[PDB]
């Protein structure tokens, strides 16, 4: 914390200001009062987001506006606080965003196999995962071709070292394959990245917040392929990641895991995912103890990994604001209060 | 490459400090005999200027660290942009220290005759100048970036809650006595050193 | 050379016309060593010339 | 070259008219410029000249164009998918299908026969009917190639089940081999059979603990009527009603149970099972490559036909007149490709017009770049006089 407001001053005390944007309880729960999208327009005009639906005027306004305008703002804030970024932040800010960019190319490259069309396989894409050839992906079908094509110039080249092409075009089988080994590979290079050049105080807390999204894509993998997939235990160990809390033991047995049960008493072993999968909603699990591992890393202040745990709150902000106007305008309200407020 | 040179120069020092001590000139080694034959007035302007020196490089350190995160923190709360500004002022006393001791230890920097130059009080007025300037503005330092840091955590908890900046204030209370007692102690260390006769 | 050699080998398998262009640089690489070699032999010309 | 590798007779086919002259060899005929003049006078130049057919109009020789550009494609997908199944199996060579006999003649020797072949075509028929015909006969035949291929993988997986449980390991080996009535029960209204597998360490445990382990079992019925590698195989006797009890308390020892019980007909329908596998799959395999042969033979027929035709027409809609066209296909060396390739260019180039004129020469085989290769299908060059490299 001695050398870090150097180029890192102006950056956190304005992340820091817009941490204080979060919604608290009591903002939520006055949100869960409204009657329609219009009421919950004006009662989010008074917290940070003021004004951000002005543009609309009570009749176009849709539970899935406001989440694209809410997570806009958000990504015009992130190109703020990345515009004013220099250094080993600027490329702390950029692998942030290889794992939208990761996101972006597999449902681009979706969209071409069931020949819908570009201009609208391209606005469900993420803003921050943009580069310049993302809509180039429409090119070809094979992995090879849009590899030597197009995803060399990009900074997802390095991530293509173990995508095997046996010259079998695309499936909607193998791009999940494609995207999980993609996002192995990311999570490997941006944990190795955090260990070698951030600095300590934001080193610790950020490999906790990186070993988190690693082990539940970890679970997430191992549990999706019970249903839509059949695969070899030696051919989907490539897509648990290696760096996290859970791999050395776990995902071993979550690799040969055959049933649920396998899952389960696999998960029973590690001390802070045991009880997950016993009851409730494991999404809401997932997304708590996000919540709970981003609360405290604003409490360590001179750290880059409040970036991080601010976009992470910020975008459970606003699918929190999301559930609650699809609730309001739906008019189901026996699970409004599903939301996950730890600020 | 920087490792290197650190071993290098180790290396070097081993080597020398073994050759000049196995054949029987070990003595030649002599930093006493340095010290009793420098001129005091290098320990004396050393100290006066490197007071002055590092005083500041600590003032000016911690007014960078609590002033980037006050102008980051004031942007979505700009009422902080000037209550807050006694951070600056507390990693900033601590260049006011270090210039007032300065200036005292310069009236004790007089032209001493030629024959009583490398004398007991002489000698001794350079070693504690020295020394004395040392422990102010290494004090300062460490004490104006102690008061930036806990200025700039101030800074955010200020425009988090209005009512955190009383709180975090005597945390930076606490973090300034240090230059003040540094002020103390380099007074009294230089405050039996006469001038130099 | 090596920085040369390395850039130029793995472009000039995509490009058949760059290899009398990685000739070319690197006969500038070579003759910096080539000076150095005229140097040494001007110098070793003089080391006994007129020594007592 | 070195940027490519070639071992096989590699094509170039062109079409000129008739009144052309190569201005990189003034005071020379084309025809006889290919076999003195062209690569160091190593061309073998052959044969290739078709008659003409029937064209519908001026009007319809675009819409002919447009689509033997497609067929061609179509018809060039199903020869490298045959030839990739050939080779990749590996019971016929795959140091041929490049240079491999059509008809029991040499390639280059089979296309300087090549004048127009008759199988089912005839130059007394449209061009739109040929154009339809011949790619009908190609799709059918390599959907048959493709089916058997589909069909000879099904039965790998059957024959690989099979097998397993004719002698594996014991998590879904099912029991046939073993077919006594000293190790197994049958016609019995008290008594069944459970097999237990058993870890070779444990074997001991086993034996031991098994009469007390569940109540009411058949002592002296350890007996090994298997083993594999990893694992014991014992049958049990014991009563219907203690089956649930024996499965239960053998987990908790760390032995896994394998629910299998003696009926004679499961027992027959494991065997035959094992049979049927072995016997499509081996069928399979010899009528998958006789099948491939002969349909490579006829899809190689039909192809160049496509080519001929193609090369034929393409030069009548740029070059009108003469109505016959002087076609001729090269057969070029290994490794003098890229030479070859050259001197076309600069010599017939001029015929198609400055404008038609561009440079980008030379060829990546490599995923580097996308230049510097030439098709009349991109905008990005184009071909200066109507030229066909073809690679097998």
């Amino acid at each position: 914390g001695v050398y870090f407001n150097i180029d890192n001053g102006f950056i956190e005390g304005v992340v820091r200001g817009y941490r204080n944007g979060l919604l608290s309880n009591n903002q939520y729960i006055n949100l869960t009062q409204c009657d329609t999208l219009e009421d919950l327009k004006l009662q989010l005009s008074s917290t940070d987001y003021g004004n951000f639906l002005s543009s609309v005027s009570s009749e176009s306004l849709t539970t899935s506006l406001i989440q694209e305008y809410a997570s806009s703002k958000l990504y015009h804030e992130f190109n703020y606080i990345r515009d004013q970024s220099s250094g080993s932040t600027r490329k702390f800010m950029d692998y942030i965003t290889y794992g939208y960019m990761i996101d972006n190319v597999a449902l681009m490259i979706t969209g071409t196999i069931h020949d819908r069309d570009k201009g609208e396989i391209l606005q469900r894409c993420h803003p921050l995962g943009w580069f310049d050839t993302l809509p180039t992906l429409s090119v070809a079908t094979d992995l090879e071709s849009l590899y030597e094509t197009v995803l060399v110039d990009t900074p997802l080249a390095p991530y293509f070292k173990n995508c095997f092409d046996t010259a079998e075009e695309l499936d909607d089988m193998n791009i999940e394959i494609i995207r999980n080994k993609l996002y192995k590979a990311y999570l490997e290079d941006f944990y190795n990245f955090v260990t070698e050049e951030i600095p300590e105080p934001a080193k610790e807390c950020m490999q906790t917040l990186l070993g988190f999204e690693a082990d539940r894509r970890s679970i997430n993998i191992a549990l999706n392929s019970l249903q839509s997939s059949d695969i070899d235990p030696d051919l989907k160990s490539d897509l648990l990641p290696n760096i996290g809390k859970l791999y050395p033991l776990a995902t071993f047995h979550l690799a040969q895991a055959q049933d649920f049960e396998g899952v389960r008493a696999a998960l029973a072993n590690v001390y802070e995912y045991r009880g997950f999968l016993e009851t409730g909603n494991l999404e809401d699990h997932f997304y708590q103890l996000e919540m709970e591992l981003c609360r405290d890393a604003f409490t360590q202040q001179f750290a880059i990994s409040t970036v991080w745990a601010w976009m992470k709150s910020k975008e459970q902000e606003v699918r929190n604001i999301t559930w609650i106007a699809e609730c309001i305008a739906q008019n189901q309200r026996e699970r409004i209060n599903n939301y996950i407020s730890v600020y | 490459f920087s490792h290197f040179l650190y071993y290098l120069v180790l290396i070097v020092v081993i080597v020398y400090g073994l050759y000049k001590l196995f054949t029987g000139h070990g003595s030649d080694i002599n930093f006493g005999k340095f010290l009793l034959r420098t001129s005091p007035y290098m320990w004396a302007n050393l100290g006066i200027a490197l007071c002055v020196g590092l005083s500041v490089v600590g003032a000016a350190w911690g007014i960078f660290i609590t002033g980037s995160s006050m102008i980051g923190a004031g942007v979505r709360a700009p009422r902080i942009t000037t209550k807050n500004l006694i951070s600056i002022i507390f990693c900033e006393v601590v260049a006011i220290y270090g210039l007032i001791i300065a200036i005292v230890f310069s009236s004790k920097l007089t032209v001493a005759t030629a024959e009583n130059m490398y004398s007991k009080s002489n000698l001794y007025t350079g070693y504690s100048l020295f020394w004395a300037g040392i422990t102010v503005g290494a004090s300062n330092l460490i004490c104006g970036i102690a008061v930036g840091i806990t200025g700039a955590t101030a800074a955010i908890s200020d425009a988090a809650d209005s009512a955190l900046f009383v709180k975090i204030l005597v945390i930076e209370i606490f973090g300034s006595i240090l230059g003040l007692l540094g002020l103390i102690v380099g007074l009294l260390m230089a405050g039996k050193a006469s001038e130099f006769q | 050379i090596g920085i040369v050699g390395d850039a130029g080998v793995r472009g000039s398998s995509q490009q058949p016309r760059l290899f009398v262009g990685m000739i070319l640089i690197l006969i500038f690489a070579e003759v910096l060593g080539l000076y150095g070699l005229i140097v040494a032999l001007l110098l070793n010309s003089r080391a006994t010339q007129d020594v007592v | 070259m070195a940027t490519a590798l070639y071992t096989a007779n590699d094509f170039i086919l062109i079409s000129l008219p008739q009144n052309a002259q190569p201005v990189t060899a003034p005071g020379s005929k084309t025809d006889s410029w290919f076999n003195e003049t062209l690569i160091g006078g190593r061309a073998f130049v052959s044969d290739f000249k078709i008659p003409e057919f029937k064209i519908g109009s001026l009007d319809t020789l675009i819409v002919e164009s447009e689509e033997l550009s497609k067929v061609d494609n179509q018809i060039g997908a199903s020869i490298g998918k045959i030839i990739e199944i050939l080779q990749g199996l590996n019971e016929t060579s795959t140091n041929a299908y490049r240079t491999l006999p059509i008809n029991n003649m040499p390639v280059p020797e089979y296309l300087e026969n090549f004048q127009w072949q008759t199988r089912k075509f005839k130059l007394d028929k449209s061009i739109k009917d040929l154009i339809t015909l011949i790619s009908n006969e190609s799709s059918q035949l390599d959907a048959d190639v493709r089916a058997t291929y589909a069909n000879y993988n099904s039965a790998k997986t059957n024959l690989a089940a099979a097998e397993r449980k004719k002698t594996g390991d014991l998590s879904v080996r099912s029991l046939h081999d073993i077919v006594k009535p000293e190790d197994f029960v049958l016609n019995s209204e008290h008594l069944t059979t459970v097999l237990v597998a058993v870890p070779k360490s444990l074997k001991s445990d086993f034996e031991k603990s098994y009469e007390t382990l569940s109540k009411n079992v058949v002592p002296a019925s350890a007996s090994v009527i298997a083993e594999d590698a990893e694992y014991v195989l014992f049958n049990v006797h014991l009563f219907k009603k203690n089956v649930q009890e024996f499965t239960t308390a053998a987990r908790e020892k760390k032995f896994i149970p394998r629910e299998f019980n003696y009926s004679e007909e499961l027992i027959d329908q494991l065997k035959k099972e094992h049979d049927s596998a072995a016997s499509l799959e081996q069928s399979l395999r010899v009528q998958l490559v006789r099948l491939a042969k002969t349909a490579y033979v006829d899809v190689f027929i039909n192809w160049f036909h496509i080519k001929a035709l193609r090369v034929y027409v393409e030069s009548v809609l740029r070059y009108g007149l003469p109505p016959h066209f002087n076609i001729k296909i090269i057969a070029v060396p290994p490794k003098n490709l890229s030479k070859c390739k050259s001197e076309l260019i600069d010599a017939f180039g001029f015929l198609g017009g400055n404008a038609f004129m561009k440079d980008k020469k030379g060829k990546i085989n490599k995923q580097d770049t996308s230049l510097h290769q030439y098709a009349s299908l991109v905008d990005t060059e184009y071909e200066p006089f109507v030229m066909y490299i073809i690679n097998l």
